[PDB]
C-alpha cells in the first residue's frame, strides 16, 4: 500500500472517538436529528434555482454554439472559376479510418485528371475530419451543416453529384470557415 | 487508430487520446514540445471533469437525486464547447495524437476557460449542498460497497476504487507524464473503502482539477503545439503546398504512415475511471502488431460480486455507479 | 337519488368509457414477441409462480 | 326540495368530479413545469399555449395505443387491478368539504371512509403486479405491500390524535374545530409525521419503491401499457391532490379563510385549493430534493422512529386534554 | 470563508433591489448563478 | 501570436470547499420556535373547546 | 422492439446503428440496425450533435403529422 | 420567461404578434432585424438576451423546418 | 436453380446465387405483399438479392417489409387499383408480377367483384402494356365463374380474365392457409370466434403458408409452370371441427362457439361487415363459404409439380400456438399425441 | 474472491486415457440427459430425439482423436457450451443456430456454378 521508505507522517488514523467524546450538544444532536436540518438546507437551495433564469434555447429557432472547426456534412469544393478542386489523388480514401470512400478517376475528355467515381459512405462515416486534413487542394471539407437526416439509408450513400451539389450550395460558409481556421492548419 | 480510443470511455475522450499518444510517443522516442504538454494536462484535468460530472451524477440519479445531475449537465454541455473549439467535436475530438495536438487552441480560448473556471467552484458546492450531508445519501453509500486495502489491490482496483481503501496512489504522482510534475494538486484518499468515500473522493477530485487548471491557464508556454518533425506529424498547410519536402511528407504521413521502431510497451496513465493502460507491440512498419487497452472497469467490474453479494438490489444499484463504468471500455 | 350513489356510478363508467375507447380505436397486433415477459430483453427462466 | 333529487345529486358529482379531473391533469403539468425550474429547464411549454395541453396530448395517446395482455399474465385480473385502484383513489373525493357540509356525502364517519377507500385501492396494486408474472413487476408488487405494512399504522395512528381533538370523524366538524387554532400549530409534530406517511401513502418520491425506475423497469406498471397505465396515474396523481386535501382539512383549517353564496363559496373553494395547491408543491418540491430510500430502511423508519413516538403522543395527548378540562363534546354541534 | 466575491465571478448579476433581495434570502450572496456574461 | 495568458497571469479562482452553515437551519432556533408554536396553538386550543362545550351547554 | 405497442416508430442515430460505421468490418457488428428492426429515419454523424437528433425527432413528427390514418381506412 | 420581460415585451409588439409567437416560438421575443433570407427567413438580434438567445429566426414557412 | 435464368422475352440473368449482398438479377412486383402471404414471397425473392417493387397503400404497415432485403432491393410505390399510372410504374421494369390482391368480404368502396375483377383486369392489362415476362396470380381454391359464392365466383372470372388477356399466367389456387398470423389457427384460438353457421363441419385441405412462398418462388425459376393452373393444397383432409380439437388440445383451453341457423346469422353477419370498420371476420359471403366444401379440381397441377411435399397442420400447432397456451400449461412440451 | 456460476468446473488436465475416456462420457451423458430440458427453455418444437441425435454427431466428429491435449481443449469447450445452454444465457436463435434442419456431385456442382 503506502510508499516504502519511512511511513507518511501522521498516516496512522488518531484512535476512534466515543460516544461521549463527540464535543456536540445534545440539543443540537437531537436538533439536526427531528428536525431534518441538513435537508431543509437542501429543500431551500431547490428553491433559489427555482428564481434563477434558466439555461434553455429554444430549438430550431435559437441554435447552440459552433465553431469554424466543427465538422459536419461533406461537400466538394470549386475554385472560383467553376473548375473542379479535386485531383484524384486517392490521399482522403488511403486516410479514412472507416473505409467511406470510393474513388474512380481518369483522364478526363482534355486530359484532366479528375474522378469519375466520388463516393461517401455517410452510415460509414465517422466524421474525424482526416479527410479534410489530408486533402493538397481543401476539396473534401466537411460543413457547418448538422441538419440532413433522412427517412432513408439509400438517401445517405452520396456520389458525386451529390457532394458538388452541396459544396456549390455551401461555398460561402465553408470559405469562411477555411478562413477563419486556416492559419491554424 | 487514434479516433478508436475516443470511443473506449467515451466520456474521457482527450484522455483516452493521451495513453495512446504518450505509449507511440514513447516507442518512437520523441519528445513533444512543452505547449502541447500544457494543452494536454489541461484539457486532460477538463476531461476529468467531464467524467465526473456523467460519473458522480449518473450514479446520484440511480439513488433517486434527479435535480444535481440537471445542474450539472449544463456545466458538462459548457464544457464541451472548448472541446468543439479547438477540435470539431463535441465528443471524439481526435485532439491528442502522438507528437503533440492536432491544431492549436483558438485566441480566445483561454480567457473563456479562466472566465467559467471563475464560477466552477460554486458549481461543485451546490451539488455538495444536496449530497454530503444529507441522511438519505449517507444511509445509501456508508458501509456499502466495502473493499479493504489489500483486497483492493490483490482485485486490480484503480483510481477511487483503489484510493477509497485508504492506500495514496495517483499515477499522475508516482509516474509522471505530460505537464503534471509541475503542477500542485492534492489526492483525495478514503478511509473506509465504501461508496460514501468515493463519492467523498471523487468531489474533492473537482476542485483538484479546476485547481489544476488554473496552473495550466497561468503556465501556458508560446511555441509549436506538434513535434517539430514532418516525418511524424503532419506539416503546416501552408508549407506542404509551398514546399518539396513538406509535400512528400505530408503525401507519406496520410497514405503510408509513419513507421514506429520494433518493440513493446506498458504505458498507464490516471484515466478518470482508474489505471487506463495500453500495451502497444511495433512491428517496425507503419501498422501496429498489436494494440491492448487495459481498461479500469473491466478490472472493477471483475470484483462486483466480490463486494455486492449480500447487499440488498438497491445496493448493486449503488455500486454500479460508484464503479463507474462505461462499457466502451469493459468489452473494447 | 342520492349523490354518493350517482358518484360510484360516474366513476365507473369513466373507468368503462375510457376503457371502451382503447378497446375500440387503438391497432391490436398481438404476436408471440409483443407478447413475452419482459426481462431487458433477454428471456429467463420463468419463476414467478 | 325546489327540483329534483336526481338533478341536484347530478350536478353536485359533475361538479365536484370534473374540476377534480382538471385538477389532477394540471398537478401533472404543474410537477414537470415545477421541477424543471428547480433543475433551470422549463417543463412543458409546446403542447398548447405556455405548455397547458401537454396532460390532455398524454392522455388522448395513450387512449389510442395498443394493450398488450401478456401470455404469462392471468389477464382478468390483469385488467381487473388498474380499475380498481382508478375507482377507488377517486372515491375519496366524495366527502371532502368545499365549504361547510358543502360535500358530496357530509358523512358521520367520513375519516374511515377514507381509510377504507385507499387501503382497497393499494389492493389494485398488489393484483396488477402479482398479475403481470414478469419479475420485475412481481418484485413491484412486494415493495408495495411492504410499503403499506409501513404508512398505514402511521397515518391511522396520526389521525387519531386529530380525532381526539375534534371529537368528531366528520370533515366539516374537524374544520369547523380549527376556527379556534389550526391543528398544525398545537399538533406539530403530528402534521410533519402525517405529511411524511401520506408521501409514503402515495409511492412519491423520496419513497418511490413500487414504480422506482432506477431499481426496476418500472416495478408493478412494466407490462402495463395505453389505458391500463392511465388508470394507474390518474390514481397515484388523483390520490397525491386527496392527500393534500386531507392534510389541509386535519391540520390547516380546510377551507377557513387565510349571488351572496355564491360569492361567499367561493372563497371557501379558494382557500382550501390555495392550501392544498401548497403542499402539491411541497410534494414536487420534495420529489427534487432528496434520494431514494432503500425500502427496508422505511420499514424501519415507519415502525422504529415514527409509530414509537405517535404511539407516546397518543398517551400525552389526552393527559394533557383531562388536565385543562379541553376534552370536546362528541355531540353535534359545529 | 474560502470564498472569493460574487463580484469577480464573471456571471450575470443582480441589481438594485433584487440585488438587496437576493442577498437577503440565499445562504451564500457570494455564490454565482452560473449564466455567462454575453460581453 | 497564440493564445497566451495575461502578463501577470489571471486571478486565482474559487475551489476550497464553501458550505458556510446559515443559522437558518440552526438546531436551536428551530425548536426553539417550534416551541413557541406549539404552545401558543395549545393556547388557543384551550380557549376554543372551553367555548364550543360552552356553546354546546346553550343548544342543550 | 417487439414488445413496444402500436403505433411504434424507430430512429437510428449515429453511423453505427445507420450502417455499422467505424466497426463495419468488424466480426461482432451488425452492419446497421435495421437488419434487424425496421427505420423510420436515419440521423447521421458520430456522435450526431445533440439538436441533430432533435432535427431527425422533428422529421419523425412530421411524418406523424402526415400520417393518414383515419383518412386511410376511407380510402381502405 | 419572467413578469417584467413579457409585460415589457408585449407592449413593445402588440398582442396580436404576442399570440403569434406563443404559436411558433412559444416565447415573447423583441429585437432588431437584421436581414432575410432567400427563402424570406427573419432574423433578429438582441444583446440584452439570456446567452444563445441573443439571436433567433422568425421562419417563414408555417411548416418550419431547421 | 443455375447461374443462368433466361426469361421468356429471352432475356439472360446472370447471377451470384447466396445471401442478400448478391445478384438475384429477377426484378419482381408484388400486389398484396402487405397482407399475410406477401411477407414469404417478398423475404425469398429479397433475400436472394432480387429487386421487389411492393406496391402498398398505407405507410405504416408496409415497413415489416424492408428489413427483408438489402439497400436499394425493396422498392415501396404507394398505388391505387383505381389508379392506373401507379399500376403501371410498378409493373413496367419487371419481369415477374404477382398478383395477391384480395379481399374476403366487401368494403364501403370495394364489392369483392371490384376487388377481384376490376383489380385484376387493371394489373393484368398493364402486365399486357408492358409485355412482362411472367404473371402469377394469386386466386382462391373452389375459385369458379359458375359458383354462387361471391368469393369463389369472382376469384373465378378474375382467373379468365386474366388467361384471355396474357395467356401465359400460372394461375395458382391455395387452400386455407396455416401459419404465424394466419386467419386458420389464430381464430380458433382467439375469443371472439363466437358464432357459427354450421356445426365447424366443413372440411379442406389447408395447407402452410411457408410452402406456399416456396412454391411461389419455385414457379419463377421453373419457366416451364408459365401458362399453368396450380392447387396448392395439404396433405390430409379435415374438417374446422377437426383443426379445432388440434388447437384446444395446444392451448390447452377448450374454445366454445355458439351455432346459428344460416337465415339468421346471415342477415346479421352483412350488417356487422356494414356498421364495423374493421374485419370482423363475419359477413354475408364469408357465411356461405362456411357451408361450402373444398374440392381439389384435377388436371391442376400440385406441390409435387414444384417437386414439394407439404407439411401437415398438426406438425405446426405447438410453434405457432405456444403465445396462447395459459401460463399454468406454458412450459409444457409439444402435445405431439 | 467471486462465485464460480451454476455449472462451473474447474479447468483440469485429463490424468491418463482412461481418464479422458469416464470424462467423455460424463458429458455425453449430461447432454443427453438434458435435452428433455432443452426443448422446453427454449421451446424447441422438434422432438427431443432429434436434439439428442445431434449431440451425438457433434461427439463424434472427435471420435478418431489419439491426443490427450486435443481431448482437453473439447471437454473444455463442451463443459462451457453446457454451463452456457443450462443457465439460459443464450436464447433460441443461438439454440436454433445449431440446428441446420456442398453439391453432391461434380457435374450438380459446375451447372449450378461451384455448388
Ligand atoms: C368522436 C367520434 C369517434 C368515432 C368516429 C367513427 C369512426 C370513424 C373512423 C373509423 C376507422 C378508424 C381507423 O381505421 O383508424 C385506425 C386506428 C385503429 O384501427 P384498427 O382497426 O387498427 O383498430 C383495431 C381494434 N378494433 C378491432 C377493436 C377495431 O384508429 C386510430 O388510431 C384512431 C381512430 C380514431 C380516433 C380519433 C381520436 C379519438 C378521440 C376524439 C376526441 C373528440 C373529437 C371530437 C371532434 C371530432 C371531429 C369533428
Ligand atoms: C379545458 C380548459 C380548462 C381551462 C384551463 C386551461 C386553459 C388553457 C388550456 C386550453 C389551451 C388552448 C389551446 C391552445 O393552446 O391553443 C394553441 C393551439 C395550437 O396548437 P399547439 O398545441 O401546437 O400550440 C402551438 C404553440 N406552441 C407550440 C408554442 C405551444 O390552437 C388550437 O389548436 C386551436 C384551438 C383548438 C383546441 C380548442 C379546445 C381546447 C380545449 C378546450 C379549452
Ligand atoms: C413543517 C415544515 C416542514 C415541511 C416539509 C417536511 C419535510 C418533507 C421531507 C420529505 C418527507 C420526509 C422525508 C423523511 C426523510 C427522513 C428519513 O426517513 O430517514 C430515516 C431516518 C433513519 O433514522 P435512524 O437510522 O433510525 O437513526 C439514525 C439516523 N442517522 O430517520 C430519521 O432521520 C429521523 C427523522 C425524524 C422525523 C420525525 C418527525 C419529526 C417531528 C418531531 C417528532 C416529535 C417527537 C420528538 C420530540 C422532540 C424530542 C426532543
Ligand atoms: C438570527 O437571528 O438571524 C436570522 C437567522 C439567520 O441568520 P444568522 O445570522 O445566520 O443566524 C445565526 C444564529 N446563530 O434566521 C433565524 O434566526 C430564523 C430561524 C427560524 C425562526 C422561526 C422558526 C419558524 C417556526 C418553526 C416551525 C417548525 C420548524 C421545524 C419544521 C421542519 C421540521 C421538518
Ligand atoms: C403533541 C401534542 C402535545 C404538544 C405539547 C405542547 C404543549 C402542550 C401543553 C399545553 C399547555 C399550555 C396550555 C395553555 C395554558 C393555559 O391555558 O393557561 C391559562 C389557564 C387560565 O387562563 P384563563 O383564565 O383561561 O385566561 C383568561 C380568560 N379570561 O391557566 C391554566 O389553566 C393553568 C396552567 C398551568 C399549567 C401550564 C403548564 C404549561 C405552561
Ligand atoms: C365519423 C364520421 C363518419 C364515420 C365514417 C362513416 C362513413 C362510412 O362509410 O361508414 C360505413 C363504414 C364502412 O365500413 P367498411 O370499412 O366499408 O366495412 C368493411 C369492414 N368489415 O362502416 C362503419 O360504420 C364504420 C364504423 C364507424
Ligand atoms: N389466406 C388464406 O387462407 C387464403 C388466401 N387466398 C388468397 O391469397 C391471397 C393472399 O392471402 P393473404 O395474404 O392471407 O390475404 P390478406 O387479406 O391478408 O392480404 C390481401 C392483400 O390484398 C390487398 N388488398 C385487398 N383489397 C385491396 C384493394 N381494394 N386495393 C388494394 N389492395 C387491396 C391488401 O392490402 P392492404 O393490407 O393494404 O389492405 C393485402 O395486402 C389473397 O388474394 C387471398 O384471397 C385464397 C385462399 C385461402
Ligand atoms: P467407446 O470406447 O466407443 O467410447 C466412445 C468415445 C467417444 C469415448 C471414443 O472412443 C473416444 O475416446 N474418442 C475420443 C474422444 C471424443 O470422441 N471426443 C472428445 C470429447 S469432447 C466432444 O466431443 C465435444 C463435442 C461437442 C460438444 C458436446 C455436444 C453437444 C453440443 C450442443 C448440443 C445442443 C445444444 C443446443
Ligand atoms: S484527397 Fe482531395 S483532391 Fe485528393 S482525391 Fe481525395 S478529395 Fe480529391
Ligand atoms: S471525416 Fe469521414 S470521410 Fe473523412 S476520413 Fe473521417 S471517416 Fe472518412
Amino acid at each position: 500500500a503506502t510508499p516504502a521508505g519511512p511511513p507518511p507522517k501522521n498516516f496512522r488514523l488518531p484512535p476512534p472517538k466515543n460516544w461521549d467524546e463527540e464535543s456536540e450538544s445534545t440539543i443540537d444532536k437531537v436538533g439536526k436529528y427531528f428536525l431534518m436540518t441538513e435537508m431543509l438546507r437542501g429543500m431551500y437551495v431547490l428553491l433559489e434555482q427555482f428564481f434563477r433564469p434558466p439555461y434553455t434555447i429554444y430549438y430550431p429557432f435559437e441554435k447552440g454554439p459552433i465553431s469554424p472547426r466543427f465538422r459536419g456534412e461533406h461537400a466538394l469544393r470549386r475554385y472560383p472559376s467553376g473548375e473542379e478542386r479535386c485531383i484524384a489523388c486517392k490521399l482522403c480514401e488511403a486516410v479514412c479510418p472507416a473505409q467511406a470512400i470510393t474513388i474512380e478517376a481518369e483522364e478526363r475528355a482534355d486530359g484532366s485528371r479528375r474522378t469519375t467515381r466520388y463516393d461517401i459512405d455517410m452510415t460509414k462515416c465517422i466524421y474525424c475530419g482526416f479527410c479534410q486534413e489530408s486533402c493538397p487542394v481543401d476539396a473534401i471539407v466537411e460543413s457547418p451543416n448538422a441538419e440532413y437526416a433522412t427517412e432513408t439509408r439509400e438517401e445517405l450513400l452520396y456520389n458525386k453529384e451529390k457532394l458538388l451539389a452541396n459544396g456549390d450550395k455551401w461555398e460561402p460558409e465553408l470559405a469562411a470557415a477555411i478562413r477563419a481556421d486556416a492559419p491554424y492548419r | 487508430a487514434l479516433p478508436y480510443f475516443d470511443r473506449l470511455d467515451y466520456v474521457s475522450m482527450m484522455t483516452n487520446e493521451q495513453v495512446f499518444s504518450l505509449a507511440v510517443e514513447k516507442l518512437l522516442n520523441i519528445e513533444i514540445p512543452p505547449r502541447a504538454k500544457f494543452i494536454r494536462t489541461m484539457f486532460g484535468e477538463i476531461t476529468r471533469i467531464l467524467n465526473h460530472l456523467m460519473s458522480v451524477l449518473s450514479h446520484a440519479m440511480d439513488v433517486g437525486a434527479l435535480t444535481p445531475f440537471l445542474w450539472g449537465f449544463e456545466e458538462r454541455e459548457k464544457l464541451m464547447e472548448f472541446y468543439e473549439r479547438v477540435s470539431g467535436a463535441r465528443l471524439h475530438a481526435a485532439y491528442v495524437r502522438p507528437g503533440g495536438v492536432h491544431q492549436d487552441i483558438p485566441v480566445g480560448l483561454l480567457d473563456d476557460i479562466y472566465q467559467w473556471a471563475t464560477q466552477f467552484g460554486d458549481r461543485i458546492d451546490e451539488t455538495e449542498e444536496m449530497l454530503t450531508d444529507n441522511r438519505i445519501w449517507i444511509n445509501r453509500l456508508k458501509g456499502v460497497g466495502v473493499v479493504s486495502a489489500a483486497d483492493a489491490l490483490n482485485l486490480s482496483f484503480t483510481g477511487v476504487m483503489l484510493r477509497g481503501s485508504g492506500v495514496p496512489w495517483d499515477v499522475r504522482k508516482s509516474s509522471p507524464y505530460d505537464a503534471y510534475d509541475q503542477v500542485e494538486f492534492d489526492v483525495p484518499v478514503g478511509i473506509n473503502g465504501d461508496c460514501y468515500d468515493r463519492y467523498l473522493c471523487r468531489m474533492e477530485e473537482f476542485r483538484q482539477s479546476l485547481r489544476i487548471i488554473h496552473q495550466c491557464l497561468n503556465k501556458m508556454p508560446a511555441g509549436p503545439v506538434r513535434y517539430e518533425d514532418y516525418k511524424i506529424t503532419p506539416p503546416p498547410r501552408a508549407a506542404m503546398k509551398e514546399n518539396m519536402e513538406a509535400l512528400i511528407h505530408h503525401f507519406l504521413l496520410f497514405t503510408k504512415g509513419y513507421a514506429v521502431p520494433p518493440g513493446d510497451t506498458y504505458t498507464a496513465i490516471e484515466a478518470p475511471k482508474g489505471e487506463m493502460g495500453v500495451y502497444v507491440v511495433s512491428d517496425g512498419s507503419e501498422r501496429p502488431y498489436r494494440v491492448h487497452i487495459r481498461a479500469p472497469g473491466f478490472a472493477h467490474l471483475s470484483g462486483f460480486d466480490h463486494i455486492t453479494r449480500g447487499h440488498l438490489l438497491a445496493d448493486a444499484v449503488a455500486v454500479i455507479g460508484t464503479m463507474d463504468l462505461v462499457f466502451g471500455e469493459v468489452d473494447r | 337519488m342520492s349523490a354518493m350513489s350517482i358518484y360510484i356510478i360516474f366513476v365507473s363508467i369513466i373507468a368503462i368509457l375510457f376503457l371502451a375507447i382503447d378497446l375500440i380505436f387503438a391497432p391490436h397486433n398481438p404476436y408471440k414477441e409483443k407478447l413475452s415477459a419482459f426481462e431487458c430483453g433477454f428471456h429467463s427462466f420463468s419463476q414467478s409462480r | 326540495m325546489s327540483y329534483s333529487q336526481t338533478i341536484n345529486s347530478l350536478v353536485e358529482v359533475v361538479l365536484v368530479l370534473v374540476p377534480s379531473l382538471v385538477g389532477i391533469a394540471y398537478v401533472t403539468v404543474g410537477e414537470r413545469k415545477t421541477m424543471g425550474s428547480m433543475q433551470r429547464r422549463l417543463g412543458p411549454n409546446a403542447v398548447g399555449i405556455y405548455g397547458l395541453l401537454q396532460a390532455f396530448a398524454d392522455a388522448l395517446k395513450l387512449l389510442l395505443k395498443e394493450y398488450v395482455g401478456p401470455t404469462q399474465a392471468n389477464l382478468v385480473l390483469f385488467f381487473l387491478g388498474p380499475v380498481i385502484t382508478l375507482i377507488f383513489s377517486l372515491l375519496g373525493y366524495a366527502v371532502i368539504p368545499y365549504g361547510p357540509g358543502l360535500a358530496v356525502n357530509d358523512l358521520s364517519t367520513g375519516i374511515l371512509y377514507m381509510l377504507a377507500v385507499s387501503s382497497l385501492a393499494t389492493y389494485g396494486i398488489l393484483l396488477a403486479g402479482w398479475s403481470a408474472n414478469s419479475k420485475y413487476a412481481f418484485l413491484g408488487s412486494l415493495r408495495s405491500t411492504a410499503q403499506l405494512i409501513s404508512y398505514e399504522l402511521v397515518l391511522s395512528s396520526s389521525i387519531l390524535l386529530v380525532i381526539m381533538l375534534s371529537g368528531s370523524l366528520s370533515l366539516t366538524v374537524i374544520v369547523e374545530s380549527q376556527r379556534a387554532i389550526w391543528y398544525i400549530l398545537p399538533l406539530l409534530p403530528v402534521f410533519i409525521i402525517f405529511f411524511i406517511g401520506s408521501v409514503a401513502e402515495t409511492n412519491r418520491a423520496p419513497f418511490d419503491l413500487a414504480e422506482a425506475e432506477s431499481e426496476l423497469v418500472s416495478g408493478f406498471m412494466t407490462e402495463h401499457a395505453a389505458v391500463i397505465f392511465v388508470f394507474f396515474f390518474l390514481a397515484e396523481y388523483g390520490s397525491i391532490v386527496l392527500m393534500c386535501i386531507l392534510t389541509s382539512i386535519l391540520f390547516l383549517g380546510g377551507y377557513l379563510l387565510i349571488n351572496a353564496p355564491t360569492v361567499e363559496g367561493s372563497f371557501y373553494g379558494l382557500s382550501l385549493g390555495v392550501k392544498t395547491s401548497i403542499l402539491i408543491f411541497v410534494f414536487i418540491w420534495t420529489r427534487a430534493s432528496f434520494p431514494r430510500i432503500r425500502f427496508d430502511q422505511l420499514m424501519s423508519f415507519c415502525w422504529t422512529v415514527l409509530l414509537p413516538i405517535l404511539f407516546a403522543l397518543i398517551v400525552l395527548v389526552p393527559c394533557i386534554l383531562y388536565s385543562f378540562n379541553i376534552f370536546p363534546v362528541n355531540i353535534s354541534l359545529l | 470563508s474560502n470564498a472569493v466575491s460574487i463580484t469577480k465571478k464573471y456571471t450575470v448579476q443582480s441589481t438594485g433591489i433584487w440585488e438587496r433581495i437576493r442577498r437577503a434570502l440565499v445562504i451564500d450572496p457570494n455564490r454565482s448563478n452560473g449564466v455567462p456574461l454575453n460581453p | 501570436p497564440q493564445d497566451m495568458p495575461p502578463p501577470g497571469g489571471y486571478e486565482a479562482v474559487q475551489y476550497k470547499r464553501n458550505l458556510p452553515s446559515r443559522g437558518l437551519f440552526r438546531p436551536r432556533p428551530l425548536l426553539a420556535g417550534a416551541a413557541v408554536l406549539m404552545l401558543y396553538g395549545w393556547y388557543k386550543l384551550v380557549k376554543g373547546i372551553r367555548e364550543q362545550n360552552e356553546l354546546a351547554r346553550e343548544k342543550m | 422492439y417487439d414488445q413496444m405497442p402500436d403505433p411504434r416508430w424507430v430512429i437510428s442515430m449515429g453511423s453505427c446503428a445507420n450502417g455499422g460505421g467505424y466497426y463495419h468490418y468488424s466480426y461482432s457488428v451488425v452492419r446497421g440496425c435495421d437488419r434487424i428492426v425496421p427505420v423510420d429515419v436515419y440521423v447521421p454523424g458520430c456522435p450526431p450533435t445533440s439538436e441533430a437528433l432533435m432535427y431527425g425527432i422533428f422529421q419523425l413528427q412530421r411524418k406523424m403529422r402526415n400520417t393518414k390514418i383515419t383518412r386511410m381506412w376511407y380510402r381502405k | 420567461s419572467y413578469p417584467t420581460r413579457t409585460l415589457a415585451n408585449l407592449r413593445k409588439i402588440g398582442l396580436k404578434e404576442y399570440f403569434r409567437q406563443l404559436l411558433y416560438i412559444g416565447d415573447t421575443k423583441y429585437g432588431e432585424l437584421v436581414g432575410v433570407d432567400k427563402f424570406g427567413n427573419k432574423f433578429y438580434e438582441n444583446k440584452e438576451e439570456l446567452p444563445l438567445r441573443t439571436r433567433w429566426v422568425d421562419y417563414a414557412k408555417h411548416d418550419y423546418d431547421a | 436453380i443455375s447461374d443462368i435464368h433466361i426469361t421468356r422475352t429471352g432475356k439472360p440473368l446472370i447471377r451470384i446465387q447466396g445471401g442478400r449482398s448478391s445478384l438475384g438479377e429477377h426484378t419482381a412486383t408484388v400486389f398484396g405483399a402487405t397482407g399475410q402471404l406477401g411477407r414469404y414471397i417478398v423475404n425469398r425473392l429479397a433475400r436472394q438479392g432480387c429487386t421487389v417493387i411492393v406496391p402498398y397503400r398505407e405507410e405504416m404497415a408496409k415497413r415489416h417489409l424492408k428489413v427483408s432485403g438489402d439497400l436499394g432491393r425493396v422498392i415501396f410505390m404507394e398505388f391505387d387499383l383505381r389508379n392506373t399510372q401507379s399500376i403501371e410504374e410498378s409493373v413496367r421494369h419487371s419481369d415477374v408480377v404477382y398478383n395477391l390482391i384480395g379481399r374476403d368480404y366487401p368494403t364501403k368502396n370495394f364489392s369483392l367483384a371490384d376487388v377481384h375483377i376490376e383489380g385484376t383486369e387493371r394489373i393484368v392489362e398493364a402486365v399486357a402494356k408492358y409485355d412482362v415476362d411472367r404473371f402469377i396470380q394469386v386466386s382462391t381454391y373452389n375459385a369458379n365463374p359458375d359458383s354462387t359464392c361471391e368469393f369463389f365466383r369472382t376469384k373465378g372470372i378474375a382467373e379468365k380474365v386474366a388467361r384471355h388477356v396474357f395467356p401465359e399466367t400460372t394461375i395458382v389456387r391455395p387452400a386455407p392457409m396455416f401459419g404465424f398470423e394466419d386467419r386458420l389457427l389464430l381464430k380458433l384460438a382467439s375469443v371472439t370466434n363466437l358464432f357459427t353457421s354450421n356445426h365447424m363441419r366443413e372440411k379442406f385441405w389447408p395447407v402452410h403458408v411457408n410452402e406456399v412462398g416456396e412454391a411461389l418462388e419455385r414457379m419463377l425459376y421453373d419457366d416451364s409452370t408459365a401458362g399453368q393452373t396450380f392447387e396448392l393444397y395439404g396433405p390430409r383432409q379435415y374438417s374446422m371441427a377437426q383443426i379445432a380439437e388440434l388447437v384446444d388440445r395446444e392451448i390447452y383451453k377448450k374454445r366454445r362457439h355458439i351455432n346459428l341457423p344460416k337465415p339468421i346469422l346471415q342477415p346479421l353477419a352483412e350488417l356487422i361487415n356494414r356498421v364495423l370498420w374493421w374485419d370482423t371476420g363475419l359477413s354475408r359471403d364469408q357465411v356461405e363459404r362456411e357451408f361450402h366444401d373444398q374440392v381439389i379440381d384435377p388436371t391442376a397441377k400440385t406441390f409435387k409439380d414444384l417437386g414439394m411435399e407439404p407439411t401437415d397442420i398438426s406438425k405446426w400447432t405447438y410453434h405457432y400456438l405456444l403465445p396462447y397456451r395459459p401460463s399454468t400449461y406454458y412450459d409444457l412440451p409439444p402435445s405431439t399425441e | 474472491a467471486v462465485q464460480p456460476t451454476k455449472f462451473a468446473v474447474t479447468v483440469r488436465q485429463s490424468r491418463n486415457w482412461a481418464d479422458a475416456k469416464q470424462r467423455v462420457i460424463a458429458a455425453y451423458r449430461a447432454w443427453i440427459r438434458a435435452a428433455p430440458e432443452i426443448q422446453t427453455m427454449y421451446s424447441i418444437p422438434f422432438p427431443v430425439s432429434h436434439i439428442r441425435t445431434r449431440i451425438r454427431q457433434e461427439f463424434e466428429r472427435h471420435r478418431y482423436v489419439n491426443k490427450l491435449n486435443v481431448v482437453d481443449v473439447l471437454l473444455q469447450q463442451s463443459n462451457a457450451d453446457f454451463q452456457e445452454t443450462m443457465n439460459f444465457w443464450r436464447q433460441q436463435s443461438h439454440v436454433m443456430a445449431f440446428f441446420k434442419e456442398l453439391p453432391s456431385n461434380f457435374i450438380t456442382g459446375f451447372l449450378e456454378g461451384r455448388n
